[PDB]
């Protein structure tokens, strides 16, 4: 169907990107009306002569306001369809988003909405700031369905890689652990043994934080099923600290 | 009546700029530029345009199913493929080459106009193995059909394969887009045309005497005189005269006694535009009129009309006694009295006016057109530096 209709569509789509973000000042008519066009266009996975025509490099709406419930996720899926692993973070865009994680209602539903677009980047200094915005959105929720969905993507995005900022975010779990032992972030506290083991290889203040983390692990050991589940991984956090040391 | 492979036509529209019937054919540069361009052939009796820069030969028409054989190829595309003549059907992908420079017609991945989002431009590559060079045929005629035989004198939409964009004509631009242009197909020479050593239209040749002719050397009168000589002037470039008839279609037919003769120097590009008062003058297409360029051929000093085909292979080259007569004057080319003896159009003068000929070959003409275009670039760029 798409294979036909885009060949049909060389005739009249109706400077189109010239006035693309024009009437945001000006009744959501043309904005949503072309949002439909771009979302429909972004539906194409030899026959990939199309891809140039699929790419007629239109990247203004990416950093349009990087409504904003509606349009930006459509741009997300279109860019994911038609269009290195660490280049894309200049497109924050999550700079309004993960920083806007407490604006008290289009916002309140874009909140639980854009968790899909937050998982979607599962596909060298400012990544610490990206993990900062991510932690701000995280503890802003730590909407729980797609939040628990994004909880899985957060750890793999954390171990996705500078790498000094990656070890910084690996002990960011210990940074938030000062309020731990909550039950929400207990799964992240359990899985943080993997982040410490990820820091453990080339990485083995910091050892002082490791001693404070072992002290917090012993304090969680006497803090007394989900906590009883995460306590076995807090022993794995102590072992990974052994392999490592060889609303703010 | 119809078209096969190895067939030479052109592509024209009499397109409009404010109700113009502007007989614009697509002409390609080659040998120094990879872009093509429009070419008005309307006032060809007073600005005769070039044809050798806009003639093309049907290299290979094939089925669309046959193209994926080349996809399965990773040679010589089965060296025929098939026959034979492979008589033209609509709904075929075709290979097309320039005649002269011989570049193969392809589109471009470029946007060298408006913008106008991602439509495409027209190129001339030499890698035929790429479907920018491949071109699916569509008659824009429900009165006709697709798959049936392609006649002479039809009108078509030719669409790409890679871009699959139609042949777009823009304003004056030629491009590939989601809109189309109809295309006349004027038959020129087919095929074969017909035998070795014959007066066949479009030819460039030498004008021998038994002895030959000459143009002066360089260092410029801009060679605007014409004489006789022995010498290696055949071996020189200056003895080269691209014949053109007034007939736009079938211009590469056989030449016969007294066809209309738009005659043109090659190294300059100037036409032999006869000063009608006394003798010979040289200027470009602007002077080239029925008073200035158009002559006839007569087998005797005392002594063509209608052919939609190859015609009669009239004269060979060495066996040629052609009393050239200018139509506008009735004069005949005799001489005066370094053997650089000046020839003159005259009533009689001398009785040696049925002169002798010898055709050229491709490489030498090619280098000649190169030289012409070369100095055309060169001297204008020289004053580019001077500015």
């Amino acid at each position: 169907n798409a294979n036909v209709v885009v060949r049909l569509l060389i005739r009249r789509p109706e400077g189109l990107l010239a006035a693309m973000e024009e009437a945001i000042k000006i009744g959501n008519a043309i904005m949503t009306f072309y949002a439909a066009l771009i979302d429909l266009l972004g539906r194409c996975a030899e026959a990939i002569r199309i891809r140039s025509i699929l790419r007629s490099g239109d990247l203004v709406g990416v950093i349009s306001i990087a409504f904003c419930p509606d349009h930006k996720a459509a741009m997300v899926l279109f860019l994911d369809r038609v269009y290195v692993q660490d280049f894309l973070l200049h497109l924050l865009g999550f700079l309004p988003d993960l920083r806007a994680a407490a604006s008290l209602t289009d916002m309140a539903l874009a909140l639980n909405r854009y968790l899909c677009t937050a998982v979607l980047p599962l596909l060298l200094f400012a990544g610490t700031e990206h993990h900062a915005s991510l932690i701000d959105s995280l503890l802003h929720t730590v909407k729980g369905c797609s939040l628990t969905k994004a909880q899985r993507d957060s750890i793999e995005v954390c171990l996705l890689s500078r790498p000094s900022m990656m070890q910084h975010l690996l002990r960011r779990l210990v940074f938030d652990v000062p309020l731990l032992n909550k039950m929400p972030l207990k799964l992240l506290t359990n899985h943080y043994e993997r982040c410490w083991k990820y820091y453990c290889l080339p990485g083995g203040a910091s050892e002082e934080e490791l001693h404070l983390s072992r002290k917090l692990f012993w304090g969680i050991f006497d803090a007394l099923y989900e906590q009883e589940l995460f306590k076995l991984a807090l022993p794995c956090l102590s072992a990974v600290a052994g392999a490592l040391p060889p609303n703010f | 009546q119809f078209l096969r492979t190895d067939d030479e036509v052109v592509l024209q529209c009499t397109a409009t700029i404010h109700k113009e019937q502007q007989k614009l054919c697509l002409a390609a540069e080659g040998f120094g530029n990879r872009l093509c361009f429009l070419e008005s052939t309307s006032n060809s009796k007073n600005v005769p345009p070039d044809l050798s820069i806009c003639t093309f030969v049907l290299e290979q028409s094939l089925s669309v199913r046959a193209l994926q054989e080349m996809l399965a190829n990773t040679f010589m595309m089965k060296t025929a493929q098939g026959g034979g003549h492979r008589t033209l059907l609509y709904g075929h992908a075709i290979l097309l080459r320039h005649s002269y420079s011989g570049m193969y017609l392809c589109c471009l991945s470029t946007s060298r106009s408006s913008t106008d989002k991602l439509a495409f431009d027209v190129g001339l590559q030499e890698d035929t193995t790429g479907e920018a060079c491949w071109w699916t045929i569509h008659p824009a005629s429900k009165q006709r059909s697709e798959g049936e035989k392609v006649r002479v004198g039809d009108d078509l939409i030719l669409v790409s394969v890679s871009s699959e964009r139609y042949l777009h004509l823009s304003y004056l631009h030629v491009d590939a887009a989601f809109q189309q242009t109809l295309w006349s197909v004027a038959p020129i020479s087919s095929g074969s045309e017909a035998a070795q050593g014959y007066l066949i239209g479009g030819d460039v040749l030498r004008l021998l005497h038994g002895e030959c002719l000459t143009v002066p050397s360089g260092e410029h009168e801009q060679r605007r005189t014409v004489h006789y000589e022995g010498g290696a002037v055949s071996v020189h470039a200056r003895s080269l005269w691209r014949l053109e008839t007034l007939r736009v279609a079938w211009s590469g037919s056989h030449i016969r006694w007294g066809q209309p003769f738009r005659l043109r120097h090659v190294t300059t590009g100037k036409y032999l535009s006869l000063m009608e008062d006394k003798s010979l003058l040289l200027m470009d297409k602007e002077k080239a009129d029925v008073k200035s360029t158009a002559f006839t051929f007569r087998s005797s000093k005392e002594k063509r009309k209608e052919v939609d085909g190859m015609g009669t292979s009239e004269i060979k080259y060495g066996d040629s006694v052609c009393f050239i007569q200018h139509i506008g004057t009735g004069l005949w080319l005799t001489y005066q009295s370094s053997i650089q003896r000046k020839a003159i159009m005259h009533h009689e003068g001398h009785m040696d006016d049925g002169l002798n000929l010898s055709r050229s070959q491709h490489e030498e003409s090619r280098t000649a057109r190169v030289i012409r275009s070369t100095v055309f670039l060169f001297n204008r760029f020289i004053r580019g530096l001077d500015a």
